[PDB]
């Protein structure tokens, strides 16, 4: 399963190397695709050239690489089009053990099949309080009744403890019960001037002092919480204080969007524009998928058909790119001109 | 330079024994090495195949033998230890069958004469510096390709054909101490060629696009490959012009320049003097050059004129071309023209 | 034209191959260098060597990558030292459809030519009211005359609705006219405890509803606004509230540093210091060209020829490295004593 | 030495390649695992074979790409296995000079190296003030005892300046002595309702000006400020004036996540799971460096040595998946139950 | 680099040549274009004739001039014409060596790239304080509070002081800040007779004085002024008076339409109609540049980009004129042959 | 295949025909002059022969065409000058009936 | 200017410009002293005493 | 005496013509640059190259 | 007609090449003159020295 991704990823950057007419070939392209197109004419009955120059000769490759994209991520696109008609047998082509593939490939492949089959540690992207649905205002003054200590979010990676003259006590419950964070990075500050229940401004003296499962903790310095551990923050000074605790950042084993080498481009590349023929192309095969069809998935997927996806279709983009085939596409009216910011705004619904 | 290309053509091609016996002679006498090449794509392709039969041949006791998803000759691998003979294809641009292929034989001793660019063939490792035996020399000498080729022709099959070879290895190593002494030490002038032409020789030949560097075709019989590889090679005596060579070789160098000369300032004569020479058109001024020049350098350029044709704008470039080896005809010509601009000098004034 | 850039960048890289004196090559660079060194030499007459070893050698190579670098960029660098001088020429070597590029090369050009020439929806990275004037304390009441409702900004990417009792409006029209948003991601918040006009603490009940085009919206989630849909505030509740609209992130069509993979990691590899010799030269290679001589550009840049150039610049940077070049260049003077942080700080500008 | 680093990397990676049985190989592979496995089992005496079936034979060659990750990385795990017993001497087959390596493992080593050696400019992924010991409240005044202007911080990337009805005054020593920056980038607003020492709300009239070294800037846009300018403010206005200057980023020559292409997704590739024989193979192999063995490091490291380990590590990672390894491991005891992300969970200490 | 555009210039050139076919040529013209086209039809396969008759034959050559005319300007103009497709072949060609270019053109280029790369004083084109807000009535009295002698604009390149009986003072910084100019000429006269603050008529007594760095000055003379030097007025007159100081013209290092020798008139030509087929295609092409598409830049340009390119356009603009090319072009829709001054108008948006 | 061979050009003096025949799209001027170099003088059609005859075939054989192809272009060359230029008369033909 | 040795001059020089970019050659002159570093619109500004 | 200036104008601007190593110079360039070096180093014993 | 304006030009602007005898004429130019001058005297039968 995963030789035959790697074989249709290779056949397609081989015929990204294509750009001219009678340019001189790398040994081994030329190995690769004689096979590749020898046995793709084969099962499908279609005639694509190693050295296509007309357009239809051009079509007929890209639709190849579609094919061979859509049968390697395991997509059924349907009637999509009146000059492209998808072969199932293309899935027989991938798996003919005398196509090679590239070590690139190879490598490629595993590294896909890898992540995605198991967890790990990872920066999470936005702040901790993020999803939170109260938020007090930053440098002010809150005692909860009958607390001689009162912990409140007033940011997206913030919270303020409000510490009466002489309190003590346990903080570590605010942070628990969301996410499931493995560690939480923190760097704690004195809010030496902060807003009083009144209005009026009010000091925090230095001796106020935060310790962390029992080990007492520098101001403005980053600590390593397990977030189990016991944040205990003190106030052995004769007045008010405020001191306000920051989530600088925070691991999870949740995927983000550094799980695969520049994913970031490769998304990008696939949700780009070129043109209309592209755009409606891209969608409808999306529309097969979990994948938002034409914007950025809020949350990076998870699973290995969703990346497979996405890197055979960044690959076909470009395949697209130096192909520059053209074909009629349902419900697709291309506006033949020479395209500006302005008309693939408006293609994107 | 000159390949063993192509085979010959003869009805005798079947005659199995023979085929098949220079397709193994073959894979150890040439190199199809990804540093240069010795033979034809065509001739290395017969090779595989009559190699690949000899192999499948199995007149005797089975093997195993696992056939490869490629029905490609050599996609098999011979049972036990099952040595694929895919290692044994073809492939110039890695060496990976024939002669060499794991082998360093384009090395570089920095200083040495000529600086046309000073490189070294030492056939199979083989730095050959010293005066060989060759009773001693062709001792524990390993090959690489010659000794995954024993190991091949064991897993496979033959072990008398395969010791045949073992014992053959010192005279084997001595053909080829012997070929470096007299390539590298030997033919190493002014006339055997440079080297960035001869790296781009390999890479020209697998693109199959053409530039002036042109390997020499030498068909050969089918049969002869067997006669080569029981036949090492003692030079009994060296050329006679050897030691004079070099004082030929400026000679030729010296006389080359006076013309490109001579060119440079008559090619400038018709906008100097237009009212002379009107009529005049480039094949003229040289064809007076040539003619007031010295035959035996003609005679040389000849070789490859008769054969190659030049235009009037390749020799153009020829003369434009800075690079002169002076002699004293050299400087007293040049300062001859120098003082013969004047004209009223020559006594024919306007 | 992109063909020729992938040449030069093949053999650069094909360059860097050559690590040691002995060492054998990769088929495939043996193939290359002996066929491009050849042709070079050719129409630059000057003395190149497959396996430079003295420096007088590895100069040379370094002057060819060099060459190729500045033509496949378009660059005339003009008298910049006296060791090197540039051969336009190069460009009519790397013309020859007889050099062979990488499939690797190839398909990194049709990335970038494809990229650059169309646009597409990206995470942009700076605040989305980064480019204000004005911003107002967070937490503090503030209703201009005559407003039931009274939207403002309190951060870069912050703003929050100063709401009457029994109070209603639309606030979309604050975020409009900035920017060219395609989609902007929302997160909205009630402000529990929040500043007075006067400095006492006041409450926002519960019951606050914010709904985008009509349907309501829950707060804590984020929220996919179209930024034309209409952004309603009510407040049923009988007292003064204040809620918090947070725009977490948001998606234009303007290039971002994730355009092409790792765009950022080449960018660092060539405004690297190495040496004086490398420093000055990427510093007078730059100069001709649009982006900055020696310290990263603010905004990314969005043409072929300026990524291109980058691109270039990193492999040659490399190229820089493995070969070990010496040589004078106008304007710099090395100090050979051993190289610290100290001396590269000083040396930009 | 990196000629043996990138001789390594190319091996695994090409063993990287095997992922199925009869599948033909890039004769470019069987080139360089022909060589390579001819000179390891000689020099080590084991029994890799290039087409392993088994499984003995699927581990054997693991354990030579762990053998010369480990040597070319420099580390001796020592006595972890009972079925493994790291050969030292792998090293000497690492150095055969008839072992080829690829371009691509050439341009990697050589930027590793590269980079690693020298220094550069690069973004700083946390805030400015991230270090501090105190805060102030964003958007409350201060006035430091016989002072007319005040600057104060209120944020991880925020400060406010205090200023008196027609006071001016330097701003730049609150900068100063923190980092070691080269390049700030600011961009200064007009707090417009801010609170007063007692509570009630103060308006910031239009007028205030802040300059740079001099010369007179607008606010809300960026400025390039060299950190040793004369960042002063001016208010020629008759009432109290409360600006807010943020450091949107900011540059220095400390090393970041971006110093090597994609680094990031390399370390996630690292520090996941897959499986417990995976993770405390894993977890040992770095008991050995200064990199931390099962957690994410907060900082990036910036030594060849350990750039290098990394990577050499996320190869073996990948050569670890497609292989399919299973042996024993001291004080690691396997629980074959399909694996969740709790089972993971646990297994990180 | 250069040499490319002198050569596809030169090419052009030649082919402008061709007003009729019957025609001897000048033996040099074509050896051009038989090198030229030959080498041309050699690697782009179109059937371009030395001497053309049909119109095909035209077009196709037109066609030739244009790819040539692009490839040199490093543009690429996409699918802009159902008839035309751009050969980036056309690169390779221009590269060939063999390909002459005139003297001529050698030196149209060197000359571009010349003062392209460095600055030079030029004559600016507009007055003084053209980018003035504030404007005073000339000829009439002013003093700003408190002083004895004032400065004033009063026109775009016309100042007036107004000075009291006895009144002497330094003037320099009305113009200082404003521009970058090395050197300012002006001439200064006395205001024999202006308007007092309530409408009387005032006299200017033959005495005052006005000294350039100490130097006295004459009335009614050019002067060179530095622009730094002090600009001293004295008025030992017992009375009011009035002059008028005049910056007749200055030079500062901006480039203006004179950087290149008639850039006017070839700017002219290249925004000039001819018909709908060359307008459409002219505006086509400049949409690819920084410069405006169908009108004359109000700031002349400076990269050697702009300045090469509308060389370039104004050459293929007469080649178009003489080979009278019929095709069409995507989005034009050309109105028969008649073409008055109206129909031109309309063209323009 | 891809080459111009009738050139109209230049007034004739004989008037029926006006044209002036190229084979290969050489004038008999190269012989007097070059136009580009020895190297290469390979027309189109010759060329995809050429390249033919190797991709299948033999390079052997291509290569004799290869070497011989200046021969022929020279033979062409001298054919041209003889045909519109040597023997252009009343009994030439007309351009008409040459076209027809 | 109004003489033929002036507009004359100005022409050669002006033609002797370009010569000397497209040659860009390096010599010493009694009195100058320059200043190799990449070269500004400050710089020029500057040298025009 | 204006001969003597075109000529030397000439001259310049042929050796303007010079942006590449490149030889084989266009026949009219090649021409001018010969005639003027050598007449030229007859009379100054320079040694400039064309 | 235009042809007939730029023959009428290249004319003229080869007779200015024409300065004071000790010019060696840059071969195109008398090439063009010789043709034109030939064809002039011709219909002027006019006596014109090139």
């Amino acid at each position: 399963m995963d030789t035959i991704a790697a074989r249709a990823l290779t056949v397609m950057r081989a015929c990204a190397t294509l750009q001219e007419a009678r340019i001189v070939l790398e040994a081994n392209v030329m190995e690769i695709l004689g096979i590749a197109i020898n046995r793709y004419n084969g099962l499908t009955l279609r005639g694509v050239t190693m050295r296509p120059t007309s357009l239809a000769q051009r079509n007929e490759m890209f639709f190849m690489c579609l094919d061979m994209m859509l049968s390697a991520a395991g997509i059924n696109v349907g009637p999509i089009s009146p000059d492209y008609t998808q072969h199932m047998a293309t899935i027989g082509v991938l798996a003919t053990p005398e196509i090679p593939f590239t070590t690139e490939a190879a490598n490629e492949i595993a590294r896909v099949t890898g992540e995605t089959s198991t967890w790990g540690p990872a920066r999470q992207p936005y702040g901790f309080f993020l999803e939170t649905e109260e938020t007090f205002q930053p440098g002010r003054w809150f005692m909860r009744a009958a607390q001689a200590a009162t912990a409140v979010v007033c940011g997206p990676d913030m919270i303020q403890v409000s510490l009466n003259a002489g309190a003590r006590g346990d903080v570590q419950q605010i942070f628990q019960g969301r996410n499931d964070p493995m560690m939480i990075y923190l760097v704690w500050r004195r809010i030496e001037n902060f807003a009083m229940a009144q209005g009026n401004s009010q000091q925090t003296q230095a001796g106020v002092t935060v310790s962390v499962g029992g080990v007492d903790m520098r101001a403005g310095r980053i600590i390593a919480w397990d977030g189990q551990a016991a944040l205990h923050v003190r106030n052995p000074t004769q007045q008010n204080a405020m001191v306000q605790i920051q989530v600088v950042f925070y691991i999870s084993m949740d995927k983000t969007l550094n799980q695969y080498p520049a994913l970031t481009a490769e998304i990008f590349n696939v949700y780009s524009f070129r043109d209309h023929t592209w755009h409606g192309l891209r969608t409808a095969i999306r529309n097969r998928t979990t994948l938002p069809n034409m914007l950025p998935p809020i949350f990076p997927p998870n699973d290995r058909d969703s990346i497979l996806t996405l890197l055979l279709l960044s690959t076909l983009a470009d395949v697209y790119t130096v192909l520059r085939p053209e074909f009629a596409m349902h419900g697709v009216n291309p506006m033949p001109g020479p395209l500006t910011a302005a008309i693939a705004r408006a293609a994107y619904v | 330079q000159i390949i063993l290309d192509l085979k010959i053509d003869p009805g005798e091609r079947m005659d199995p024994a023979v085929r098949m016996v220079a397709g193994v002679v073959g894979h150890l006498l040439f190199t199809a090495g990804g540093r240069f090449t010795n033979l034809t794509q065509n001739m290395a392709r017969q090779l595989d195949i009559a190699l690949n039969d000899y192999l499948l041949y199995m007149y005797n006791t089975r093997v195993q033998v696992n056939y490869g998803p490629t029905g490609e000759p050599l996609d098999f691998q011979i049972g036990r230890n099952q040595y694929d003979c895919n290692v044994f294809r073809a492939d110039f641009a890695t060496g990976t069958g024939y002669n060499g292929w794991a082998t360093i034989d384009v090395e570089y001793r920095d200083p040495a004469p000529y600086v046309h660019a000073q490189r070294y063939i030492r056939y199979c490792g083989i730095d050959s510096r010293e005066l060989i035996n060759p009773t001693t020399y062709g001792i524990g000498m390993t090959y690489h390709c010659y000794n995954e080729m024993l190991r091949m022709l064991v897993a496979a099959g033959k072990d008398s054909e395969a010791a045949y070879f073992r014992s053959m290895l010192p005279f084997h190593m001595v053909r080829f101490a012997r070929i470096n002494q007299i390539i590298n030490e030997d033919l190493h002038s002014v006339f055997s060629l440079p080297d960035d032409m001869f790296n781009a020789l390999l890479p020209d030949l697998i693109a199959g696009a053409h530039q002036n560097a042109d390997p020499v075709v030498l068909d050969v019989s089918w049969i002869s490959l067997w006669f080569a590889f029981n036949r090492s090679f003692e030079p009994t005596h060296r050329n006679e012009m050897l030691e004079i060579a070099p004082l030929i070789e400026s000679v030729y160098a010296s006389e080359l320049s006076v013309m490109k000369v001579d060119m440079r300032h008559l090619s400038l004569m018709q906008r100097r003097f237009p009212d002379v020479l009107i009529q005049a058109r480039p094949s003229h001024f040289w064809k007076a050059v040539l003619n007031d020049s010295p035959e035996a350098v003609k005679a040389v350029m000849n070789l490859s004129h008769s054969h190659n044709f030049i235009n009037i704008r390749d020799m153009m470039r020829w003369v434009l071309l800075p690079s002169l080896q002076p002699s004293l005809k050299l400087v007293l010509e040049e300062e001859a023209w120098a003082a013969a601009n004047d004209f009223e000098d020559l006594m024919l004034t306007d």
